[PDB]
């Protein structure tokens, strides 16, 4: 029931386009890393014990 | 019987000189998080000599 965290795209995880039906990276592509620990990123998302 | 009584006195004098020679080596590795994710790796070395 909580938010572990909110995430928003770093400004070299901006998808320039996105068709009806279609995907960014697109089919057949590898997906994007969700914070790639960089000089951009912010820290990684925690759980509990209980979570 | 014989009964005794024997009193002394001592003086001393005692000179010690030393001489010491240390060697110091290490590493340490730091890993963090200061807007983005940082690291780093220090390697010491120290030379002592004390009289």
């Amino acid at each position: 029931g909580d938010t572990l965290s909110t995430i928003k795209a770093q400004e070299n995880q901006i998808g320039n386009n996105l068709s009806p039906g279609d995907t960014y990276p697109k089919k057949g592509l590898s997906p994007l890393a969700l914070n790639t620990m960089d000089q951009f990123s912010s820290r990684l998302i925690p759980i509990n014990y209980d979570q | 019987e014989h009964a005794s009584t024997d009193q002394g006195k001592t003086v001393s004098r005692a000179t010690t000189n030393s001489k010491t020679e240390s060697n110091t080596a290490g590493v340490s590795v730091n890993v963090g998080y200061q807007n983005g994710f940082t690291a780093n790796v220090t390697t010491n070395y120290s030379h002592t000599t004390d009289n």
